[PDB]
């Protein structure tokens, strides 16, 4: 694609949506309000200098997400590969990386922004995923295939060591990802002729390889438009704003006006200086009527705000009351009950399995196919099993086991068996042996 | 005799009137005639106690003018001019065409009352005789 | 409320009298043209004596028009009158000439 | 010594024709008041204007007197007429002087007598006085001008018959 | 009234005099922010309260002063005082103009 | 109302007459120039007798003008008249002289 | 009225006299913070209440005093008192000016 | 890098964010309000002298964090090393230091600020981690690699013994960390030519060694933007402010104005002195109307404040009611229930495992690789096991055991076994032996 063509595409697309999130994350946009304004003769709204711009945000997201990820990932019962060689590797680890990668990959896409992920080759050459803020360029496909966009470029200004700003644009190819620095502006970063650097997203055999996957295409907001972030976030966004506003509100939005009908003092140039010096305000002649500040609205505002805050939480609608909780009610379901916050996530997590997170497994199988065997599906080895499960509560089994041992032989294996942690009764044996030995 | 000129002599008097600038300026038609009421000074001119008497005759060959002055109209003006000339002449006494001018025994009188308390008014009477009857 | 005024008006002045002539001769000169406004007392119309008078002497209020009055005749409405009683601006937010008094006191010897 | 006014008058003063004598006694009415003579002045306005205080005459008459009737006729006309005046005082017939004088036609009430010889009295009075107006002079010259001479000085001798 | 009359009126005649006088007192006191009662340009403006008083007073005063316009000598003049207009202004009929 | 008034005409007075001369000699002096305000006496305008009043006197109120009134002729905008009613600060914020009364006792002998 | 008239007016003539008089009483009492009713510069300012009274009184007084301006001798003069203007000022028509 | 270039970089970056936290921690910024202001003729806002600057803050953070760390760290079931030698050491301790270090390292990064950590060599040469306030310099990479910033310098003024202020800047290299004192300003602290002091972050073999890790790069606020601090902190920040404000509020914000319409006394220079002497305020003439204070707003403010306070607690947010608690409900889940505060942390704690705290283990494996063996992954010794677990409640098992012993043989081993504390039945044996002996 010509540089010009490449450059053009980006401009058309609106940078805003990715940027907004980023800006929002850093802070909410007070600016959007931004502030109270006054009407000129023109009547065009102008922001007053006086009003300050304040915003706060959470930052709720992080806490929940991390928990979500950990819970979701779980540990695979077993991992298998289509290829024997891959399978051997895959069995052993079995694959800490794989699970993490898949979870991360799915998680990232699900999570904000993303919105769009563009693979880049790692130095290792192992697939590495990074997220960059949207330029955002409008996606277009150089290639005939409309559906895919072979190439998308994003150009963002970067501060150098010097900190001088130069426009930088990156060229993306389906086959390879390119990074360009265009200091001159005359040319994109060299070459890049082709497969040679910038490197292809992934290379196989030490040679550039193409996934054959459709090149990254921006994600439209989902109809569900539900995100892990979203679930809290909807409540949170209100919650944060309200909390932040409340603290500010009391001091703020006087803010701060003093008006008296009468009576003017010496001409205000003198007046201001003297007035401060004299200090205190006195009224003479006509009133003397109560003035703007602090005034009633200090109290009123507090009252109003208090109502507002209560409502504001309700807008969050997380819930007025502290958890009963419904469960606890200690049971197996108790655990589900235990994390209300997590539970909502859990549905999503479960959803992910529905999502084709499992499909990713199929993808792995596809990967497996790619390498070879070629032509079989070793992916399932005579069975397919997935377990969340989680069948057993850790506590309950353990507690039972201790009592059980005297009465009869427990577990030892049984709790183990599900994994199975180990077939070997030996661990069990020792317990028994002690009993026999004793005492 | 003339006749034309007797009118003319009368004309001469007219000439005198024109000749006398201060008459026009001074006059001073007021007070004399109403305006007596008007504030002092008010100078009125008129005969003294004059009511027509005698009939089927000329009132008199001589003509007399009476002045009553409060505020003193141009008694002074007339008096200065007349006095100067009269003193100037002084004689001979006026005679007209061999006629005997002389008036009889003259008359003098003066009385003043001031309601206002304005200084006393004086009355001057002048009589002129022209030609013998 | 009149505003700029009067308009084109002509004034005649009467000065000097003629004497020594059977007839009287008068000379008159034009006066500067200005609005003249005057308000008739028309007496109080108590008119207790009610004997008199027509103001000579019609008491006049003329904005910034001293000149026309007295020692001049002002022709408004055509009519002609001589003025006495040097001006008095009793009223007239701008100085106005008035005529004061009527000639000849009524009281007569 | 011839003292006689003489009578002759057709009508005009002195009659301009000889007649036998008649006499006017004498008299001067007045001339106190101004009295107005023929005034001579220059640059003067005449005044008072013609007025006469009056006139006075006494008359005497003789058998031959004429024009007595005429006077009455004259009266109707009322034309102004004048007389001459004779003083005595050595009035020689030619010699005697005269005054200029005044009179009226109008008044002649009647004529009277007893036996001896007729006398008439005539009085002369100017009509006046208007303040203005004058002859003045002419009848002032005339009205002592007419009778009354220096006239008829010779006829003073006459009426002998 | 007439333009001449308007001019003759002192207040009208001296815009400056009238214009200056009120604000001298007015300017310093009022708020005093100052509530500028002026543009940034500094063109003078008059407060509403000031305006009512000033307008009435200014108009009244010129009329009251005269000339036309002045009370009659002959009798003590009801009109000039009346009824009394000064009194009309005072306790101006709305009353304590403002509340 | 009036404000500082421009009196273009300065008061000029005519006094004294000359006699004994074929011509007359007159002296006129301008007492001073100043604006003046006067209200017409305009008579009582009860006019009970109403024979009067004809100024003098005049009723004049002229601010801070000593000079204008008589023993000085009054001229307003060039109008000239003479007056009496020796001066009085009848009423005016700045010292104004006025005239009272009428000349000549109307009551007559 | 006329400039001369304005000058002749005692109050106008003496700005100082008028200016001084009110604040003498005014200054000490009012708050007394003092509510300075003055600039730091010390340029005088007048309280609103003071201003209303002062303005009216000052204007009235000069007029009332005279000269022009003074009541007629001939009869007791309704005008000068009237109607009565002093009364107009007193109980000034808004009433108890303030509430 | 030239000194100038080095110096330049810092200035560009905004010092504020790290500083703000530090300042905030010490105190909240009252200044931000800071105080009520008045409007001059200019109308520019000026802070009044009168208003005081007050701020309070918690200081909530510390209590929770410490608990979090302790709980999170747990005790490793076992520790292993790739290298036999390392493994031997690692088994024995097994490694109190390692666990602490990892937990600390992860904890620190997670915790405020951090935001950025820059390793420095310890005197020991063992990796020591310290946190310094941000200068903050803008990160730039001298090296070609854009991604890493080989060198970042921070310069902060320091007070000397003299206390004279001199600018000090530190030079950081990826390979080595440098500290510079620039008293003269002419030159940075000597030399430092290179590897020679300042010392490299870590040295191996007694020789300078490079981690090869990407040099410290500032952390952007996370999208999650959740911190251990944050969880309480969001509630806390409101809570502290409100609490602090309330106490101040009652006394404060009169504050303190007295205004009477009338009537002024003697001129205030005299007035002030006399007024105090006379004492008491009397009103005469006109009212006498209630002045600014106490006035209605004493009552009003009290009313307003009361509403505010109530809202205030809510604004900080907490369960209005004390904990039920949902659990307790004594059960295994009861423990989870028991620490509501901890529990939220726990999710984070669990999250950390998801985080790649485990990854750190891999890193350790990498470290293991670095030393040798080279080429194998001994890191897992025939198994990988992690246990939070915590399977067993201490109480329940113990309680059961006592009863159990008479009935049958318990535990003794069984409770032990999970660790296993010790295989040896011997401890168990004594209990039995006593029974046999008895009595």
């Amino acid at each position: 694609p010509d540089t010009t063509m490449i450059q053009k595409l980006i401009d058309e697309h609106n940078p805003e949506p990715l940027l907004k999130g980023v800006r929002y994350y850093m802070c909410e946009n007070d600016i959007e309000k931004k502030r109270r304004t006054y009407y000129d003769a023109a009547g065009q709204q102008l922001v007053d200098d006086t009003k300050t711009n304040n915003r706060t945000s959470h930052a709720w997201h992080k806490l929940f997400v991390d928990q979500k990820t950990q819970y979701l990932v779980g540990e695979p019962v077993t991992f298998t590969s289509d290829n024997k060689t891959l399978l051997e590797y895959v069995n052993e680890l079995a694959d800490d990386d794989f699970d993490d990668i898949l979870n991360e990959t799915v998680k990232n896409m699900s999570n904000k922004g993303i919105e769009y992920w563009h693979p880049f080759v790692d130095e290792e050459g192992e697939f590495d995923y990074v997220i960059f803020p949207a330029e955002e360029m409008i996606v277009v496909y150089k290639d005939n295939t409309r559906r895919d966009i072979l190439f998308a470029l994003r150009y963002y200004s970067y501060k150098g060591i010097m900190g001088e700003e130069t426009q930088k644009a990156e060229l993306y190819t389906d086959t390879h990802v390119y990074y360009y620095e265009k200091i001159d502006g005359v040319y994109q970063m060299d070459y890049s002729y082709g497969e040679n650097n910038p490197r292809p997203h992934m290379t196989k055999g030490g040679q550039a390889i193409g996934w054959g996957r459709v090149p990254i295409i921006p994600f439209k907001n989902n109809e569900e438009m539900v995100s892990d972030l979203k679930f809290y976030k909807d409540l949170i966004d209100n919650y944060d704003s309200i909390t932040s506003s409340t603290m500010d509100s009391f001091s703020d939005f006087q803010q701060i006006v003093y008006v008296l009908k009468n009576y003017d003092g010496e001409n205000p140039k003198e007046f201001t200086a003297n007035l401060r010096y004299h200090s205190v305000i006195k009224v003479s002649g006509d009133g003397g009527v109560d003035t703007l500040r602090a005034e009633i609205p200090v109290d009123s505002a507090a009252k109003e705000l208090e109502r507002i805050q209560d409502e504001l939480y309700k807008s969050a609608q997380a819930v007025d009351n502290s958890p009963e909780t419904i469960g606890g009610g200690a049971t197996g379901p108790a655990l589900e009950k235990l994390y209300a916050l997590l539970d909502l996530k859990a549905n999503m997590a479960e959803r992910k399995i529905r999502a084709g997170l499992r499909l990713f497994f199929w993808f792995f199988a596809e990967y497996l196919r790619n390498t070879g065997k070629g032509d079989f599906n070793p992916d399932k080895e005579l069975t397919m099993t997935f377990t969340r499960t989680r069948i057993q509560n850790d506590s309950e089994i353990v507690q039972s086991l201790v009592q059980g041992v005297t009465g009869g032989i427990m577990s030892k294996e049984t709790a183990v068996a599900r994994n199975p942690f180990v077939q070997d009764p030996e661990e069990e044996l020792a317990r028994i042996e002690e009993e026999m030995n004793q005492y | 005799t003339w006749k034309l000129a007797s009118r003319a002599l009368q004309k001469a008097t007219v000439e005198n009137l024109e000749s006398y600038q201060p008459l026009m300026e001074m006059v001073n038609q007021v007070t004399e005639s109403p305006g007596k009421d008007d504030p002092y000074p008010y100078v009125v001119i008129g005969d003294q106690s004059s009511t027509p008497f005698e009939t089927k005759s000329s009132f008199g060959e001589n003509i007399t003018m009476d002045f009553h002055v409060w505020g003193g109209t141009t008694r002074a003006e007339a008096q200065d001019i007349s006095s100067r000339v009269l003193e100037a002449l002084t004689y001979k006494p006026l005679m007209f065409e061999g006629f005997t001018f002389v008036a009889k025994k003259l008359v003098l009188a003066q009385v003043i009352t001031d309601t206002d308390g304005v200084t006393k008014h004086g009355i001057i009477k002048v009589r002129f005789t022209i030609n013998n009857n | 409320m009149y505003e700029e005024f009067r308009d084109v008006i002509t004034f005649q002045s009467y000065v000097e009298q003629s004497n020594g002539e059977g007839g009287k001769t008068y000379k008159w000169v034009d006066e500067f043209t200005a609005a003249a406004h005057v308000q008739p007392i028309s007496q109080e119309e108590y008119y207790k004596a009610q004997q008199l008078q027509t103001p000579i002497g019609y008491n006049i209020y003329t904005p910034y028009d001293d000149r026309i009055d007295k020692k001049m005749r002002v022709i408004y409405r055509g009519k002609i009158v001589t003025f006495i009683g040097d001006p008095v601006d009793l009223s007239g937010l701008q100085e106005i000439t008035r005529i004061k008094g009527k000639e000849d006191g009524a009281y007569v010897g | 010594q011839d003292v006689k006014y003489l009578f002759q008058s057709i009508d005009a003063a002195t009659g301009s024709a000889p007649l036998f004598p008649a006499y006017q006694t004498d008299g001067s009415v007045s001339g106190e008041r101004e009295l107005f003579d023929e005034q001579t002045k220059n640059g003067r306005i005449l005044g008072p204007g013609s007025v006469a205080d009056s006139g006075e005459v006494t008359y005497y008459g003789k058998r031959g007197d004429a024009g007595q009737k005429a006077i009455e006729d004259a009266y109707q006309n009322g034309k102004q007429i004048k007389f001459w005046r004779v003083d005595t005082v050595k009035n020689e017939n030619d010699k005697y002087d005269a005054q200029f004088g005044f009179a009226y036609i109008e008044s002649r009430e009647y004529s009277d007598g007893v036996e001896g010889a007729v006398e008439i009295s005539i009085s002369l009075q100017v009509i006046g006085e208007l303040k203005n107006g004058e002859i003045d002079t002419l009848p002032e010259e005339i009205v002592n001008v007419s009778k009354g001479g220096y006239d008829f000085q010779q006829p003073g001798q006459t009426t002998g018959e | 009234q007439r333009v001449k009359r308007l001019l003759s009126i002192t207040n009208d005649k001296h815009d400056e005099y009238l214009t200056e006088m009120v604000p001298l007192l007015v300017e310093f006191a009022k708020d005093e922010c100052h509530n500028p009662f002026i543009d940034k340009d500094g063109n003078e403006s008059i407060p509403s309260g000031v305006l009512i008083f000033v307008a009435k007073a200014a108009q009244f005063y010129m009329t009251n002063a005269g000339l036309t316009g002045r009370s009659m000598d002959t009798v003590s003049y009801n009109f000039a005082t009346e009824i009394p207009s000064t009194i009309l202004k005072k306790l101006n009929p709305y009353r304590k103009m403002a509340r």
